[PDB]
RNA sequence: CCUCUAAGCACAACCUGCGGGAACCCGUACCGCAAACCGACACAGGUGGGCGGGUGCAAGAGCACUCAGGCGCGCGGGAGA
RNA sequence: CGAAUGCCGGCAUGAGUAACGAUAAAGAGGGUGAGAAUCCCUCUCGCCGUAAGCCCAAGGGUUCCUACGCAAUGGUCGUCAGCGUAGGGUUAGGCGGGACCUAAGGUGAAGCCGAAAGGCGUAGCCGAAGGGCAGCCGGUUAAUAUUCCGGCCCUUCCCGCA
RNA sequence: GAGCCGGUAGCGGGCGUGGAUCCCUGGAUGUCCGAAUGGGGGAACCCGGCCGGCGGGAACGCCGGUCACCGCGCUUGCGCGGGGGGAACCUGGGGAACUGAAACAUCUCAGUACCCAGAGGAGAGGAAAGAGAAAUCGACUCCCUGAGUAGCGGCGAGCGAAAGGGGACCAGCCUAAACCGUCCGGCUUGUCCGGGCGGGGUCGGGGGCCCUCGGCCGAAUCCCCAGCCUAGCCGAAGCUGUUGGGAAGCAGCGCCAGAGAGGGUGAAAGCCCCGUAGGCGAAAGGUGGGGGGAUAGGUGAGGGUACCCGAGUACCCCGUGGUUCGUGGAGCCAUGGGGGAAUCUGGGCGGACCACCGCCUAAGGCUAAGUACUCCGGGUGACCGAUAGCGCACCAGUA
């Protein structure tokens, strides 16, 4: 548990902005909570959460030849961490 | 499974079509083919680098498939199909009045 | 990896449920750590992946076992 | 609808309707003038009844009525009661 | 939401302050009288709610001009039966 | 197989014809590019203005933004696009629905009825655009905002205190 | 047993005789919906109670377990069961019309189509209250006969049996009731009523109860094996020359054959490859009297009493169904309604009904096999060969 609610960081430039405040953002499992995410979290960089905004993400849907699909859909959550402290890992 | 076949990465006689009569060593086998590989059938393919990355890739090209009957394994004596022995414990190939 | 594999088993085989849980947790780490690097291209060996994803099945598989009696 | 006791239950039968002089008098003979399904139902009653403490009733064919008096009967030599109407028909058989 | 009493319970429990904590799931782009909706079409057709400025004509959501804003309607050029 | 206003398919004729979908209307100068009446910019001209303007429901479901494209789609053209490729984009305790309520109606303990399938039906449950209920004004993006940010303001749980 | 990391091509990386990939067996994990079963719901989504765990966690959220309903049992809880699906095939409950009759109503299509419920590898049926004229036969099912006969029929259209014979298969059993014991709960507390267990008892004449005589077969049940299915393995014998891009053609000279089926290999090959003839093989899980075992089970005469031989049943009448039988002289089988017996002097039947003569023992239940069907595996074809063959050779029940 805990790094399978966490799935990767986001990496866009509206996403890096971010940085700025303690608003660092991931790819998140779609059904997990606000709950679970703020947890997961705390235990995955042992930094101080004290905000969740979520929101999912309709996969796009793209073809290749005649065969037409669906890209898998994902849900991102941005996290905000206390103040002071700051994520060193997400921090390229 | 379903894919097995005669020889593998050894010594073979060609007695195929063109390349017929040729002794060449490991066949670099498929089998999603029965095919091999030899120093037998050779032709040019045209290129320009996958990247021209040192530029050119070359002009030699190297050697085409080979259906694996075509060739015909080789030991103490010539071709030879393969027969198959005991060993009284596992079991190896031993050519018709041979071994191995 | 076969032998490797091999053994990774026979420790796993005598851990305990309470230590495999806590391998796991560490293996699931890495992985993140992986699939975070994976997905900036900066560093990433695909196979390293796969390896590491069976390694925590084989772990879990044997937890499984452990787990009827002893816990 | 059934006898709770018999099992009887409505069965299907035609209605003919005929026309003529059976050949076993003047003759010719009869004619029948039209057929038609029908059914005929099982002559269904109520039998409320006393037993140990609770009332209890039964749907039963005319026929059979008195198969409940037998029971009632058998039922003497019985444990029962324990607030029950329908059980107690249930373990009425 | 107020109030009344029941079992209960009154070392509970409500009421009023005040402090500190806690606060999930789903939607949120864009079109929306229309080329993105129903009409096989970038179809002169249909589609519920709200805002809808100014001047003049007795009034008004009418009529003429016009602000904001938005458009010249996804084949043109000539002739002058 | 030569006929069935035959069946499927392909290819003719009408034919370079009728048409190109509102008579609100265009013109020029510059850009761009292989190529421009049709794309960008400017200036003149006209049309809408209880709209042909702005905002919301439903419906649609990525059509949104940006970078590349121009085979096809676009009733012409196309360098443009709602088209193709790629990458980005939707952030809420207070907005709206759900962890509240009931309406018609549906369902349905008990209860009743029906050859079977099933039909009724009390309480209850479901059922909303109706009741209840705590957020305003600004600023930010290429693309979201009462959701992010700033200022001011509220509501509910749980715990402690008086 | 030498190559792998699917339908492979590529970037980017790894694995394998330290015996990988791949195949078979078993096991683990198995989100959400669906009989769908904590509750709700517009299927794959919302929302809960209880038990235990995670976080600073009391609010909040996560993880694990668990909580539908209905039916049977045994002390109100707990056990068993059920539910839904399945290409046909089966049984049962309901049940048409076009059509045919050269109109049409009786009749036909047809108890067909279809709907519902149920069953399973099958289902149904099944051990005579049978047939039917034979000193007769002897469960049931299925095939061939019998026979388009007997008959039925607006005696129109048309419908259409059975005995018998020839075959496949082979199988017979358990209860109820007298009577005996026992437990229980009532009362009018009795030499008794009736409820439950056990014993006994099962038949064309038998059983119980009283009086004289004491011994083998054997399951459809359980068990072990054989065999069989789910991967596999072994398997004879050819070289050279010649044309040709290419031999397997053509030529020379050989060989194998329980193998000269068939496919492939650059064209046309018994002897190159995969095979074929012939013969091996299972740790595992399925299957399995076929061959063994072992239980359950079954093993008498007379002579007496006449205590029992399945009830709203038989029987009769009314109304209908089934049978070849359409009210006919109309039995038999079944039964919605009314009336309503007996226990072998009992009772049904042999085509109204009487009388002889004969057949059989109803109102409780179970029973393989021989039979049907083809979702599925395999084998064959005077079957198709892409407008054919399935609708679909192709990512089609799709666009």
């Amino acid at each position: 548990t805990a790094y399978d609610v966490i799935l990767a960081p986001v990496l866009s430039e509206k996403a890096y902005a971010g940085f700025a405040e303690g608003k660092y953002t991931f790819w998140v499992h779609p059904k997990a909570t606000k709950t679970e995410i703020k947890n997961a979290v705390e235990t995955a960089f042992k930094v101080k959460v004290v905000k969740v905004n979520t929101l999912h993400v309709r996969g796009k849907k793209k073809r290749l030849g005649r065969y037409l699909g669906k890209r898998p859909d994902r849900k991102k959550a941005i996290v905000q961490v206390a103040p002071g402290q700051k994520i060193e890992a997400l921090e390229g | 499974r379903v894919k097995m076949h005669v020889k593998k990465g050894d010594t073979v006689l060609v007695a195929s079509g063109k390349y017929k009569g040729r002794v060449g060593k490991v066949k670099e086998v498929l089998p999603k083919k029965y095919a091999v590989i030899v120093e037998g059938v050779n032709i040019v393919k045209k290129a320009v680098r996958v990247s021209p990355k040192y530029p050119q890739g070359g002009f030699i090209e190297k050697e085409a498939p080979l259906h694996a009957s075509k060739v015909r394994p080789i030991c103490p004596a010539c071709g030879k199909p393969t027969r198959v022995r005991k060993k009284f414990l596992e079991n190896g190939k031993k050519i018709r009045v041979c071994a191995k | 990896k076969l032998s490797e594999v091999r053994k990774q088993l026979e420790e796993a085989r005598k851990l305990s449920p309470v230590e495999l849980e806590k391998l796991v947790r560490e293996k699931k780490r890495e992985l993140m750590e992986l699939r975070f690097q994976a997905s900036i291209g900066q560093l990433s060996q695909n196979h390293k992946i796969r390896d590491l994803k069976r390694q925590i099945a084989r772990l879990l598989t044997v937890l499984n076992e452990k787990r009827r009696q002893n816990a | 609808k059934v006898c709770e006791i018999s099992g009887k239950r409505p069965i299907v039968a035609n209605s003919i309707q005929r026309r003529g002089k059976a050949k076993r008098e003047g003759g010719v003979g009869k004619k029948t003038t039209g057929i038609s399904k029908r059914r005929q139902y099982p002559n269904l009653q109520k039998v409320r009844v006393r037993v140990a403490g609770q009332e209890i009733t039964f749907r039963v064919a005319a026929s059979h009525i008195p198969k409940v008096y037998e029971l009632v009967e058998r039922a003497k030599g019985l444990r029962l009661e324990g607030l029950s109407p329908k059980e107690i028909k249930k373990e009425l058989l």
